[PDB]
RNA sequence: ACGAGACUCUGGCAUGCUAACUAGUUACGCGACCCCCGAGCGGUCGGCGUCCCCCAACUUCUUAGAGGGACAAGUGGCGUUCAGCCACCCGAGAUUGAGCAAUAACAGGUCUGUGAUGCCCUUAGAUGUCCGGGGCUGCACGCGCGCUACACUGACUGGCUCAGCGUGUGCCUACCCUACGCCGGCAGGCGCGGGUAACCCGUUGAACCCCAUUCGUGAUGGGGAUCGGGGAUUGCAAUUAUUCCCCAUGAACGAGGAAUUCCCAGUAAGUGCGGGUCAUAAGCUUGCGUUGAUUAAGUCCCUGCCCUUUGUACACACCGCCCGU
């Protein structure tokens, strides 16, 4: 049989461009699920998080703030009206979207602090690619979050409208902007 | 951590002496021997002392041990320790003196041994690490 | 095993001055029977009981009775 | 130019609170390159580092 | 030798044991309803028998007893090849959470818990003890622990569908938990029953959550402070509003400076429900479930506490000692 999200969007047509990301996002064969609900412990050890599929990490990262924590029903119908405005949007796999925006919105090179409480002063370090995976998934939600609040607009239309552009590569995202940001610091600080 | 208290280690040791022959590699047996030799108020006590001494006899049968001795062990160890060679190491056709070594078997009379040899002695006296 | 290998006791006495108080603590001896003792043992005490002596076996015997 | 590379060996934790990690990299291009890179992020041995500048080294400890 | 560990309670596993009408399951009879195009060895039934003269079996699910089970045991690495550490297989589980907790001390809190208690003070115009009325809550202002919000991941109106821990009619002692019928629009009022409790409330129809409807970035149908007029319950007594209900009124608040708290998995947070106080009664506390994550598997940078070395004119121990005008 095969094992579809949301009982329409397959997984086999979708490939990762970046070999460093390719150990980290779980999109494929053995990950395809039909629901972003598992209710697995990830979190007992460490880099056990690396095998949760991507969508679920998503939802579990989109619960915020705490007038939403543990709503993650909610939190999956948002998802589902995101990738169906997504492929309304572009026309393309919603989860090839998903897989672009978070291999663009990741940071490459950061800076680490040396701070006594006032001034602060830093050195350019690298990012491992689980951490490139996180920051990118936190950065999208945070800017659908923004996009979203004291405005006529659904948080899932937000949501794609993010998702689109830093898939894209447009610099009218929240997640490019400050990735384009702690890079240009990171360089700065070497 | 996993580290086991003395008391563990006491009683492993102790049953380990009293009882080798009863006891193997297998966790099982060992934990079944050890509640009818010994007297353990906790199930969890005898597990623990149990998969010390399951531990402690691979050990020994790698080899010996730096805390007990079984007599057994004991005994085959004195029998590995008369080994005996066909020949003495001692026995050479030709040993090797030098001068020096000769004038003192000779002002000992032991001058007219044939299995003596004389070695030129080496020409440079430098014995000395060089200071620095 | 403090609660029954332990047998505490606490008083007042009233002096000219004021009170003193007195405390008192026995730690019981093990007895199998219950009558001066605890029944059970402590917790971490392994008794280990001495093996007993055995004849080594020479040549083999068959005995029918 | 960028640049991929593969970690070897997980070194220690250097940074004032220990936030860093200090690891051997080595280089796709060539195997025999080998240099001390400072990464930031849960890393460990067989993960591919993206160096945007590769020349830099770091003072290991 | 004490402390630590061991230990006790608790949470996970047992289709193996023990055995249950104050727990059930399955099966079989009766009955109600649906499909006469498939009417059937058909579907739904928290509807009635199957123990008590005779009319079924059995513990999977529920309760609680006795035992088992996990020991870093097996494998591969790293280690002095030791003590032990990492990973993996199998497995319910490879670190569940609490209780108890040493030698020595503090001028730490408590005489307002005690018919525990030494000294003072007072004892009939009482600092004893009752009764009546007030106060403890009084408001130019500062400081803590909290509740509700600043909305659309929302509010409102309907519909649908799921818990756990516990309490319950009291020596004095008056005051219990409530099903069902009727009246009222609601707070409530009348009847008439069960329960001293796995028996009755109760299959505890909980809230978040889910599915539809209305609203549409407007201090707005967000928020609900402050006030006016009515109604009802507890009490001997409600004014300085006990509490509760209904119309009306509709404040600041558009995410919060310097600074600062708690937290590593069924955890944080969201959401309700019990117990304590309780004639009247939760914005507190102590417990219980339900939904359920981001981040980390490190360090000594901040804070603090331990060790080792070292210096001392300190020992009431740096809140010290000490010099000169
Ligand atoms: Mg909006
Ligand atoms: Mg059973
Ligand atoms: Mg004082
Ligand atoms: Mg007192
Ligand atoms: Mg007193
Ligand atoms: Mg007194
Ligand atoms: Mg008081
Ligand atoms: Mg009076
Ligand atoms: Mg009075
Ligand atoms: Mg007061
Ligand atoms: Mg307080
Ligand atoms: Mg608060
Ligand atoms: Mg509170
Ligand atoms: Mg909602
Ligand atoms: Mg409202
Ligand atoms: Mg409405
Ligand atoms: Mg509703
Ligand atoms: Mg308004
Ligand atoms: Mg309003
Ligand atoms: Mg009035
Ligand atoms: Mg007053
Ligand atoms: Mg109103
Ligand atoms: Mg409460
Ligand atoms: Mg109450
Ligand atoms: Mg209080
Ligand atoms: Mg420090
Ligand atoms: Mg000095
Ligand atoms: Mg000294």
């Amino acid at each position: 049989p095969d094992i579809k999200l949301f009982g329409k969007w397959s997984t086999d047509d979708v490939q990762i461009n970046d070999i460093s990301l390719q150990d980290y996002i779980a999109v494929k064969e053995k990950y395809a699920k039909y629901l972003p609900h598992s209710a697995g412990r990830y979190a007992a050890k460490r880099f056990r998080k690396a095998q949760c599929p991507i969508v679920e990490r998503l939802t579990n990262s989109m619960m915020m703030h705490g007038r939403n924590n543990g709503k993650k029903l909610m939190t999956v119908r948002i998802v589902k009206h995101a990738f169906e405005i997504i492929h309304l949007l572009t026309g393309e796999n919603p989860l090839q979207v998903l897989v672009n925006a978070i291999i663009n919105s990741g940071p490459r090179e950061d800076s680490t602090r040396i701070g006594r409480a006032g001034t602060v002063r830093r050195q350019a370090v690298d990012v491992s690619p689980l951490r490139r995976v996180n920051q990118a998934i936190w950065l999208l939600c945070t800017g659908a979050r923004e996009a979203a609040f004291r405005n006529i607009k659904t948080i899932a239309e937000c949501l794609a409208d993010e998702l689109i552009n830093a898939a894209k590569g447009s610099s009218n995202s929240y997640a490019i902007k400050k990735k384009d940001e702690l890079e240009r610091v990171a360089k700065s600080n070497r | 951590g996993r580290v086991r208290t003395k008391t563990v280690k006491k009683a492993a040791r102790v049953i380990i002496e009293k009882y080798y022959t009863r006891l193997g590699n297998d966790f099982h047996t060992n934990k079944r021997v050890c509640e009818e030799i010994a007297i353990i108020p906790s199930k969890k006590l005898r597990n623990k002392i149990a998969g010390y001494v399951t531990h402690l006899m691979k050990r020994i049968q790698r080899g010996p041990v730096r805390g007990i001795s079984i007599k057994l062990q004991e005994e085959e160890r004195e029998r590995r320790d008369n080994y005996v060679p066909e020949v003495s190491a001692l026995d050479q056709e030709i040993i090797e003196v030098d001068p020096d070594t000769k004038e003192m078997l000779k002002l000992l009379d032991f001058g007219s041994l044939s299995n003596l040899q004389v070695t030129q002695p080496t020409v440079g006296m430098n014995f000395k690490t060089p200071r620095g | 095993p403090v609660n029954y290998y332990v047998d505490t006791a606490v008083r007042h006495v009233l002096l000219r001055q004021g009170v003193l108080g007195i405390k008192v603590k026995i730690m019981l001896p093990w007895d199998p029977t219950g009558k001066i003792g605890p029944k059970k043992p402590l917790p971490d005490h392994v008794s280990i009981v001495e093996p007993k002596d055995e004849i080594l076996p020479t040549t083999p015997i068959s005995e029918q009775k | 130019p960028i640049k991929l590379a593969r970690v070897t060996k997980v070194l220690g934790r250097t940074g004032s609170q220990g936030q860093c990690t200090q690891v051997r990299v080595e280089f796709m291009d060539d195997t025999s390159r080998s240099i001390i890179r400072n990464v930031k992020g849960p890393v460990r041995e067989g993960d591919v580092l993206t160096l945007l500048e590769s020349e830099r080294e770091a003072r290991r400890l």
